[PDB]
């Protein structure tokens, strides 16, 4: 069930994109 | 031109101020948009870019 959820309570993972010294 | 004349032919050309400029990029170039301090919040939002 967890697998088909990936594809059961699941936490939401989040990450961002930023820029520093123009990178 | 004033900077160039003041530091013309430094250690190699400047080699010093170009180092502290990266540090001066502080208070700046961060995801933080407004600096908080107690109940006083200064928002550098219009100038950030």
């Amino acid at each position: 069930a967890w697998t088909q959820v990936l594809l059961p309570k699941i936490k939401n993972v989040v990450h961002e994109l930023r820029i520093t010294n123009q990178v | 031109e004033n900077i160039y004349n003041r530091l013309g032919e430094d250690l190699n050309k400047w080699q010093a101020l170009l180092v502290q400029i990266r540090k001066a990029r502080g208070t700046f170039d961060n995801a933080e948009t407004k600096k908080e301090f107690g109940p006083v919040v200064i928002d550098y939002g219009k100038v950030q870019s």
